[PDB]
């Protein structure tokens, strides 16, 4: 039906706010006392929020300003500015978004000031401020890292409260700073780890796919529940689920599976099939350069195959174009007797076709310097991927394969 | 002055006002044999090189405009693809091939650039490699000059230029220094330029200063497929800077065998370079008019002929003692050696009559050789030569008939179908209707009705023809008399002044000082001290130090001899010879002959 | 021996006198074909055996009195093209100032001379196969000097195998006519003796010896020397805060990817201190300096020439 | 106007991921294939047919940010309807977010579509990461396409980024190419002749080539020649074995000339409608460059594997005078000569030690070039560089 | 209640007026600023220590009771001026900077320069001296040599964090030591004068730690302040659990505990490179040996067969998260790894 497509669509890829927090009780309940403390009082607090990619960090400090943001005291005087690591790259992008943000680049103009810290202390001056800095890291590589001190001093010292929430994916937060700016950080540490099992996963695909009960049609509703009641215990749905478990705790994963589930529902087919979540499984798993191997000329397949005996037979040592020919006319004028006598410049073009496609690099890059010809270049691929995409080949005959196995 | 411990010490008149300078015929002159001869035969040659000069421009301009013309027409055809929803068109580029020298690419280039904006375009620009590190600059450049043929720019901004002075010209660039640009930005540029086509035609004008395999290095076969190439390009140049030049009845002087033989052997052994044959000949003609007193005559005959009414008693003694004049007198009747010798006046009126035979011996000699260049040329396997320079330089030499060689091209052009001569004859009777004032008016009625007798008696007449026509006018220039005024004939000095030779030169003067030190020296031990140091070395330095010794006390305390031996080596190593090494004191021989 | 006591030792007298007296008037009488040639747009440069400079003095005190002309001393190891470029433009022409290329300035001269032909130059090169004009640049600028008609040029070479500097483009540039004048006159001024088996050695390296003295080495210590060269250029700008660190030598190469230890810098100082190239002044009391007493002004040549 | 062929389960996989205007779809999909599969030509079609309001970009014609975020501004700002510039990226996203809450643009998915996106990861550091999250930034229901030929891996900053979709096009079989390649038809002649053509080109071409363009940009050169036959009237459409015959060899010759471009098109076309001592100087540098110095005595007095090794000058003149059987002189022009030929870049200068007294000369020429110089003088190679 | 004025005291903006145990380094620096104002003469000082140390609280005082004599008329009055060194943009600022300070005037960096070279009763102070460095280094150099001139008549307090900069640079030298288990103890019971909130032998253990480890202030007011936090928790007197909750859980190094919480194949990632250093015996090894060693690890398991884009997302998940070391990825197959933590607290990870 079009709604449950719309409300699972806003589930998955732009990720809303959703009530379900999934063994994060500790942390969201510190976290949210500690917001608190600074929201109700002048306390002023800093804290990183350290975790992976897609681990939920974002899910939380939303959930907490939003629950926070329900009373109606701190959602009088309260104003918040979001910072992302991406956008700001200076210390005056910065500067700018947070005199824009808090509405009083009106209020700025034309003054000038003698510092960064006299704009900043002129700025909060005209209140609780919540600062919420994403990508945390990338303000580590800034050419003083003014910013990270102007921020931790007027947190630790000024008697403006600020509340200072850091989110990062380096796990060696504390070793790129500075001495100084450690010594005014507090060591406060928040740790999201996926600090949970297999049966919790199950739970979680139980409840990520479930329509909630605001549904105006009830009883599509109940049908639909009992439907992935029953995909729950399902054991080809279980495999998989194991499968994807073993390459990742991320639930960012499961919300690209479920996707790619979802995308095969219709109006002709009203209910999810376990081999729906199959084909997305398969979808999610193919490999990339056995891929690229299958959709090669047969030429292209006998230089691949020519250079894996060169790195079979001279072990770890460079090549360039001429050992890799003569290696291919060895094929030619024994093995393959008339067969594939190419001339030189087209063999030349197929080896350009290669590097063009980035399967053979240069170990020195030095464009110009020396011809085509005398440069040397390295393989960038397993034998067992040449094995399995060589067996795969859609018209392969039987004599470059027999070159192939000996 | 010129030792002290710097490197420029500069002499200045001062103090000295008086700038008046030396005059140039001043520095020419120097002897007391005749002054005023040596002021008239430098304005003579003043004129005649002044002739030559001009005569060199116009033969190189004809040949560039030419190759001009080959680009301008292929720009045309290209065009008319973008004339006729871009199809995926490619850019015609044509690659222009110039000479290994770079010094006059600016020439070349400033006479493509008004050639193309007259015929072709009224935009054309050229980009340098100096100036284009980056797509940044090179598109900040590209820009400024469209806009003065009529802000971070970009190939979408270039088409909105297009659209506002259009509203059916393409735009030609010219990269006249492809091999200097970095290799990032000639594979950008065509890609970008290349979407944008429909709408930006483009066409592209390469400098390959080498081998055209260029192309191919810089640019792969993943951006080279976008474009359309075409070539566009010594020996043809040679032939016809000799056809117009020497070969002429209009230009008075004539060079020899030997001359021309030295001439020829620089350019196709070497380098096959003109300009250095024009350097040949300005020495060529520089010592024939220095050398002899009697070079005065050597001009245009109204200008030759008065100039023999008014001659000192020396010039015309000069006259009665030249050698072809000796052998001139003594074949003559035995009333009429008194006459000349004794008479300047009648010494004189003999001249007049000697020079015209001589030059009408210009005129008959070459409309010959023009028409048997053309017997010989459609002969197929060209046993004397297949190009003129090498036919001038084999009947030249001697008797063609002297020699075996004519017989075999006689027997060859004997044996031929009809309609071969009537192609030859065709171009036979042209050839006398291209120089007029002809003396062999004759002969050109001759040939016109064996052309009007179009078997096997017949064709052996015209055979005949041109058979008796090379016994009757082509002869070497040494039997006729009074050659000597109009030729010149100094081989080895003209060998010593171009291709001289060091390392013969340096090798000789150790090995022999006889030769040039001519008090009994060496037969097949009495040498100075550089050369005892060189013969014995064909090696540590103390026993090279005790046996030179005990040659040089041969010959004779003494502390001198390792004295002398210390400058024998130092002076040896400013010389390529000798290099120090580790293995011993020193162990070199690098000379190795 | 010493080179002082060499140059003090000039007691000997050429045996074959007489004999070696007539090859002079015998290439004196040459002199006046060599202007009429020369005159026209022709260049002379002579090969030989022995020292051609006493020729050319001949020729100049004979023929060049009532002339603009110019003498370079190529044998000098001071010498470049730079310089007598510069000549010209500020002794042959009046002009005062810098320029900023001296491909501009070969631009500039050529300008001038296609305007006027009343100027003649007479370019007069000692030794033309010196180390320091062997450069393809160099002759380069020369041949477009050697082109023009109101340029006239004489040079001599030495070396066995001296023209692998010019090609068939250079030499449509240099108009040559050759000519033989094997004399045996001894090279008493362009033998400066420097680095030859007399173990004497007087004052600071020239930029040829120092040249070839860096050349055959790792280029690693060559990158150390240049270090040494630009950080005791920075310093010798004024007389105070001269003076290098061999702590801060050590953390300055080991800031580069050129050392791994200290012992390796140890054994560098000590491989150009048996060239002696480093002037060790470690022990003093106000800096450890280990610096170079090489000219400043060579040292700059060294490093823009270098590559 | 335009048609896409075997094309069927992507097109609706792309088509349902697209769903209706007012759903939200992915914040990035990459795509990555071959050469030539269609990666322009299907999307492009696909966000005509639908009228998705869409921006499509080069980044090969954006060399830098500025560029490439006014070029994209400047045509959504073309969709809703002065001139809009933007240099950081923040300011890029907040005018973004100012332009897309037009009437028309309110409630339907924005596309950005950027092909060749190899051009991006050497531009800046956090450019590909700033639009892999674009969706989450901006929050404006926009999705974000990428084309490209290198797989993914080689995309990944060191930080991680918000992973894609990652979206495979297939490469196109021998049937599948038969296929394209026999819709626009010759008119004037039957469509089972043109596929009796294309049949026998795949037959000469498939083994070196499957990319599409190639193939037919040789296919409409080489139809001139195929349809002379029956022209002039010695065959007819149904002998194809004739016009196998007559048109292999044609094909055969075209693979070393034209696919090469040695020989332009133009001159295909007008074909088919037209129906000294620098000779010994270069054998001399050749033999010293790839050939041992132990082994000299033996060849002239009495590997091609791992480049050339260099040689000295008192070797080079010594290799010289024993293959020219004649007194040489070793004259100003000989010398000058040699050094002619590293103007010409056939040898290069080693090292750099020294200009007179440096001997060190390397050559680089080929095998083939020496061969055929050495046939002018009549001179063998192949007996001096190796048994 | 109780505990909230125990945050409000140990928060660390309530400075109090008197710090103690720094009484003999206020009495000296306050005789040293007292022999030169009373006088009319300049000089230069230099201060440095690590920054726990406690030197702008004390300076503050200083400066703060200097204006309380000067009120008093005891010594001629005088002019503040401050600058802090790491909270301007660009290091020429600090000129401009005074200037606006001292005059009404406004002008260039140069130029304020020059007005302060013409110009030169007032006391500087200038924090944050090691962000004033340039290549041409004149900037410090003009700190400390204007005021040892006539003209001056002023003061400059330099405070850094390495005693051995002044040399490089080209004075009178006071140190700043970290603090000890006594010290540590008696501020933290000075700030807790009036309230039965603590047990003793908890302020005993998180001294003493942080005596152990770095020695500053901030760690103690912060361990002691979320220990405050852990005591409102457990619902009173903070006993020493929560101090030994509070300590391990800010300072001790979370890497193995990622480790442990990770999936399977992560740890057989690192199973395969342990397993590849013991069969070699480097530090850094290729993907391609790693990889290699993986297939034969993932065949012994009874994992399913992997894929090497499958384990390059696996190697650049981790490499995002800096426990290992890795190069761009733009080299595939190729890259070299090396770790960031030590083998035993791997071995240690992976045993449980
Ligand atoms: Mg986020
Ligand atoms: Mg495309
Ligand atoms: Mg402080």
């Amino acid at each position: 039906l079009s709604q449950v497509q719309r409300i699972l669509r806003e589930r998955f890829c732009r990720q809303s706010p959703h009530s379900n927090l999934f063994g994060v009780q500790v942390q969201y309940k510190h976290l949210s006392e500690l917001l608190k403390r600074t929201a109700l009082h002048g306390e002023s607090n800093s804290v990183l929020i350290i975790g992976p990619r897609g681990s939920g960090k974002t899910m939380l400090i939303n959930h907490a300003l939003k629950e926070l943001m329900e009373i109606e005291e701190v959602s009088e005087n309260v104003l918040q500015v979001h910072l992302n690591g991406l956008l700001q790259i200076n210390d005056k992008i910065a500067l700018k978004e947070i005199t824009r943000q808090l509405n009083l680049e009106n209020v700025v103009g034309d003054k000038v000031f003698g510092s960064f810290a006299e704009n900043l202390s002129f700025l909060l001056e005209a209140c609780p401020v919540i600062f919420i800095l994403d990508e945390f890291d990338l303000f580590a590589h800034h050419k003083n890292q003014t910013l990270l001190y102007n921020l931790f001093d007027i947190s630790q010292s000024a008697q403006t409260p600020i509340a200072v929430i850091g989110l990062t994916c380096r796990l060696d937060i504390l070793e790129l700073l500075e001495k100084r700016v450690k010594s005014r950080f507090s060591h406060r540490q928040i740790h999201l780890m996926n600090s949970f099992g297999f049966p919790q996963y199950v739970k979680i695909f139980k409840e990520q796919l479930s329509l909630p009960a605001e549904f105006p049609d009830k009883v599509f509703a109940e049908k639909w529940n009992e439907n992935v009641q029953y995909l729950s215990e399902d054991r080809s749905v279980q495999e998989v689920l194991q499968k994807h478990f073993n390459i990742s705790k991320n639930l960012r994963s499961l919300h690209m599976l479920l996707m790619l589930a979802l995308n095969r529902v219709t109006a002709s087919h009203p209910f999810m099939t376990a081999v729906d979540l199959m084909e997305a499984s398969q979808l999610c798993s193919m490999d990339s350069k056995a891929n690229i191997v299958h959709g090669l000329s047969v030429l292209e397949i006998c230089l691949i195959i020519a250079m894996k005996h060169l790195n079979d037979i001279y072990e770890e040592e460079p090549f360039n174009f001429q050992m890799v020919y003569n290696e291919f006319q060895k094929f030619v004028q024994r093995k393959a007797h008339s067969v594939y006598n190419f001339e030189k410049p087209v063999v030349m073009k197929a080896f350009e076709h290669l590097q063009q496609l980035e399967l053979i690099k240069p170990m020195e890059r030095t464009s110009g310097n020396s011809q085509r010809e005398y440069q040397l270049m390295k393989l960038l691929l397993d034998n067992t991927q040449i094995m399995n995409a060589l067996q795969k080949y859609p018209n392969c005959p039987t004599d470059v394969r027999q070159w192939a196995t000996s | 002055t010129s030792s002290m411990s710097k490197g420029c010490f500069v002499f200045k008149p001062n103090s000295k006002k008086r700038k008046i300078s030396l005059p140039i015929e001043d520095y020419f002159n120097k002897g007391k044999n005749e002054p005023e001869d040596s002021k008239l035969r430098f304005e003579t040659y003043q004129l005649i090189w002044q002739q030559m000069k001009s005569e060199n421009e116009r033969l190189q301009e004809e040949l560039n405009k030419n190759l001009f013309d080959n680009l301008i027409e292929f720009l045309q055809k290209s065009h008319s693809g973008f004339q006729k929803q871009i199809k995926l068109r490619e850019i015609p580029t044509a690659a222009l091939v110039l000479g290994v020298n770079v010094t006059d690419h600016d020439l070349t280039f400033g006479s493509l650039t008004e050639a193309l904006q007259n015929n072709v375009t009224p935009y054309v620009v050229s980009l340098q490699a100096k100036d284009c590190p980056d797509m940044k600059h090179f598109l900040q450049k590209l820009i400024s000059q469209l806009m003065d043929c009529c802000t971070h720019y970009s190939m979408d901004s270039l088409s909105s230029w297009y659209m506002t002075v259009t509203q059916s010209p393409p735009v030609v660039v010219i990269l006249k220094d492809m091999e200097s640009f970095a290799t990032k930005v000639l594979q950008d540029f065509i890609i970008i330029s290349s979407q944008h086509l429909h709408e930006f035609p483009l066409i592209l004008i390469f400098g390959i200063a080498t081998s055209p395999i260029i192309i191919h290095r810089l640019l792969p076969h993943a951006v080279s497929s976008l474009l359309c190439i075409e070539l566009f390009q010594c020996k043809e140049h040679l032939t016809t800077v000799l056809d117009k030049l020497l070969l002429t009845t209009q230009f008075p002087f004539k060079i020899n065998e030997k001359v021309l033989q030295v001439l020829t052997n620089i350019f196709l052994y070497h380098d096959f370079s003109v300009q250095n044959f024009i350097k040949g000949l300005q020495l060529s003609l520089l010592e024939h008019f220095y050398s002899q007193p009697l070079s005065v005559l050597c001009c245009n005959l109204p200008e030759a002929k008065r100039r023999i009414n008014f001659l000192s008693n020396n010039q015309c003694e000069n006259i009665r003692r030249l050698p072809s004049f000796r052998r001139y007198v003594e074949k003559q009747a035995s009333e009429k050696q008194v006459a000349l010798l004794t008479n300047e006046r009648y010494l004189k009126e003999e001249t007049q009559l000697l020079l015209e035979n001589l030059h009408v011996y210009h005129m008959n000699y070459f409309l010959v050789l023009r028409c048997l260049h053309k017997f010989t040329s459609s002969l197929p396997k060209y046993p004397l030569g297949r190009q003129i320079r090498e036919l001038y330089c084999t009947c030249l030499e001697k008797n063609i008939w002297d020699s075996e060689e004519y017989a075999s091209v006689l027997q060859l052009l004997r044996m031929l179908a009809k309609d071969e001569l009537m192609t030859i004859l065709e171009k036979c009777f042209k050839v006398f209707k291209s120089y007029c004032e002809n003396h062999l008016g004759s002969t050109a009625k001759r040939i016109e009705e064996f052309l009007a007798q179009f078997f096997e008696v017949l064709r052996e007449n015209v055979v005949n023809f041109i058979d008796c026509l090379v016994r009757e006018y082509l002869l070497p220039p040494e039997t006729q008399p009074l050659h000597e005024v109009v030729y010149f004939s100094a081989a080895h000095a003209l060998r010593e002044h171009l291709n001289a030779a060091p390392r013969i030169a340096l090798h000789t003067a150790l090995n022999n000082p006889y030769y040039y030190l001519k008090n009994e020296a060496l037969k097949s031990n009495i040498a100075p001290d550089i050369c005892i140091a060189y013969k014995l070395h064909l090696i540590n330095l103390v026993d090279w130090s005790e046996a030179f010794a005990t040659v040089v006390t041969a010959a004779e305390m003494n502390e001198i001899i390792h004295a002398r031996f210390i400058r024998a080596v130092s002076e040896l190593e400013l010389l390529g010879f000798i290099k120090p090494t580790k293995q011993k004191t020193d162990h070199v021989a690098r000379l190795t002959w | 021996d010493q080179q002082t006591l060499r140059n003090l030792l000039s007691k000997v007298s050429p045996s074959f006198s007489a004999e070696l007296k007539q090859l002079n008037q015998q290439y004196e009488k040459l002199f006046h074909k060599w202007m009429l040639q020369l005159h026209l747009g022709f260049n002379i440069v002579l090969y030989g055996l022995g020292s051609k400079r006493d020729l050319l003095e001949r020729f100049r005190t004979t023929m060049l009195q009532d002339s603009i002309h110019v003498v370079i001393n190529g044998f000098f190891p001071g010498i470049s093209v730079k310089s007598v470029l510069n000549s010209i433009t500020e002794e042959v022409l009046d002009h005062m100032g810098t320029f900023r290329s001296i491909l501009d300035q070969l631009d500039w001269i050529v300008n001038k001379f296609k305007e006027d032909s009343s100027l003649e130059l007479f370019l007069l090169i000692h030794n033309l196969d010196s180390q320091m004009l062997r450069g393809e640049k160099s002759q380069q600028i020369i041949g477009q000097l050697s082109s023009l008609h109101n340029i006239y040029l004489i040079a001599s070479i030495d070396h066995l195998n001296a023209p692998l500097m010019w090609d068939h483009a250079k030499q449509s540039l240099f108009n040559w006519l050759w000519y033989e004048t094997t004399t045996y006159s001894p090279y008493t001024e362009e033998t400066s003796y420097e680095n030859s088996l007399l173990v004497k050695q007087s004052g600071s390296l020239p930029l040829s010896s120092l040249t070839h003295v860096l050349r055959s080495l790792t280029p690693n210590a060559r990158g150390i020397f240049r270090l040494l060269i630009k950080y005791q250029l920075d310093n010798q700008d004024n007389p105070s805060y001269i003076g290098l660190s061999f702590q801060d030598f050590y953390q300055q190469c080991r800031e580069a990817f050129l050392v791994n230890s200290d012992l390796t810098l140890r054994a560098q100082l000590t491989e150009f201190r048996d060239h002696k190239l480093i002037r060790t002044k470690k022990g003093t009391d106000g800096v450890e300096y280990l610096l170079i007493p090489v000219d400043n002004g060579t040292l700059t040549d060294f490093l823009e020439k270098e590559e | 106007e335009n048609v896409v062929l075997c094309r069927e389960s992507q097109v609706s996989i792309l088509q349902s991921l697209f769903g209706e205007r007012h759903h939200f779809s992915f914040p990035s999909i990459f795509i990555y294939g071959h050469t030539a599969s269609g990666k322009t030509y299907v999307t492009q079609t696909l966000l005509k047919t639908l009228e998705l309001p869409h921006v499509f970009v080069n980044c090969v014609e954006c060399f830098t940010l500025r560029l490439l975020l006014e070029q994209i501004l400047n045509k959504l700002n073309h969709l809703s309807s002065t001139e809009i510039t933007c240099e950081t990226f923040n300011d890029f996203v907040r005018l973004f977010k100012q332009v897309t809450t037009a009437e028309n643009l309110k409630d339907q998915t924005v596309y950005i579509v950027l092909d060749k996106a190899e051009y991006l990861r050497d531009m800046e550091a956090n450019l590909l990461p700033g639009f892999l999250r674009l969706q989450e930034l901006a929050d404006r229901n926009v999705t974000v396409l990428f084309l490209s030929e290198i797989v993914w891996e080689k995309f990944r900053p060191n930080t991680g980024c918000f992973e894609p979709f990652v979206l495979y096009f297939p490469d196109y079989s021998i049937g599948n190419l038969q296929k394209i390649l026999s819709h626009d038809h010759p008119p004037e002649y039957s469509a089972d002749f043109y596929a009796a053509y294309i049949n026998i080109l795949l037959g000469v071409f498939y083994t070196v080539c499957r990319d599409l363009k190639e193939l037919r940009h040789l296919a409409v050169l080489n139809f001139p020649k195929y349809c002379e036959p029956v022209v002039k009237g010695e065959a007819s459409e149904r002998d194809t074995r004739k016009l196998w015959r007559n048109i292999e060899p044609h094909l055969k010759k075209a693979m070393q000339t034209v696919y090469l471009r040695e020989i332009s098109s133009s001159q295909w076309e007008k074909l088919q409608k037209d129906d000294y001592y620098s000779k010994f100087i270069l054998i001399a540098a050749y033999l010293a460059s790839y050939n041992p110095a132990r082994t000299d005595k033996r060849f002239f007095l009495k590997n091609h594997l791992l480049g050339p090794k260099p040689f000295p000058l008192d070797r080079l003149l010594a290799i010289l005078y024993s293959i020219v059987d004649s007194r040489v002189a070793p004259t100003a022009n000989i010398f000058s000569q040699i050094t002619s030929l590293v103007t010409l870049q056939l040898l290069t200068l080693v090292g750099h030690d020294d200009q007179l007294d440096g001997p060190k000369y390397k050559c680089t020429v080929s095998l083939d070039f020496i061969r055929a110089i050495a046939r002018t003088v009549n001179f063998d190679i192949i007996k001096y560089l190796y048994d | 209640s109780v505990l909230e004025e125990a945050r409000l005291r140990l928060h660390v903006s309530a400075v109090p007026e008197s710090l103690p145990c720094r009484e003999q380094e206020f009495q000296d620096i306050y005789n040293f600023v007292e022999s030169k104002l009373l006088d009319h003469t300049g000089g230069c000082m230099y201060i440095s220590g690590v920054p726990g140390t406690g030197k702008t609280a004390t300076v503050h005082e200083v400066i703060r009771c200097l204006q309380q004599a000067a009120q008093a008329n005891d010594v001629p009055p005088f002019q503040y001026i401050e600058v802090n060194g790491m909270k301007l943009t660009e290091p020429h600022q600090v000129y401009v900077q005074i200037l606006q300070k001292l005059t009404g005037q406004k002008a260039t960096a140069n130029h304020a320069a020059e007005l302060l070279a013409k110009q030169f009763t007032t006391v500087l102070l200038v924090d944050e001296l090691d962000l004033l460095w340039t290549h041409k280094q004149d900037i410090m150099y003009n700190l400390f040599d204007w005021p040892t001139h006539k003209e001056a008549r002023l003061v400059v307090l330099a405070i850094a964090n390495t005693m051995d900069l002044p040399e490089r640079i080209m004075l009178t030298r006071m140190c700043f030591q970290p603090y000890t288990y006594s010290q540590l103890q008696q501020i933290l019971r000075s700030r807790l004068k009036h309230l039965k909130a603590f047990e003793d032998d908890a302020i005993q253990l998180v001294a003493r730690k942080v005596a152990a480890l770095s020695g500053d202030a901030r760690r103690c007011l912060d361990i002691c302040r979320r220990a405050t936090e852990i005591c409102e928790f457990s619902q009173g007197l903070v006993t020493i659990a929560h101090s030994m909750e509070a300590v391990d859980e800010m300072f001790s190094s979370s890497y193995i505990t990622a480790i442990k919480n990770s999936s399977v194949l992560e740890q057989s990632f690192l199973r395969a490179i342990l397993a590849e250093f013991r069969r070699s015996g480097l530090e850094e090894a290729t993907f391609q040996q790693i990889y290699s060693q993986h297939v034969a690890l993932c065949r012994m398991e009874g994992l399913p067969y992997p894929t090497m884009s499958e384990t390059m997302a696996v190697c650049s998940h981790l490499g995002s998260c800096r426990l290992l070391l890795v190069e761009p990825s733009r080299n595939d197959l190729l890259l070299r790894v090396r770790l960031n933590v030590s083998q035993d607290d791997v071995l240690y990870a992976l045993k449980d």
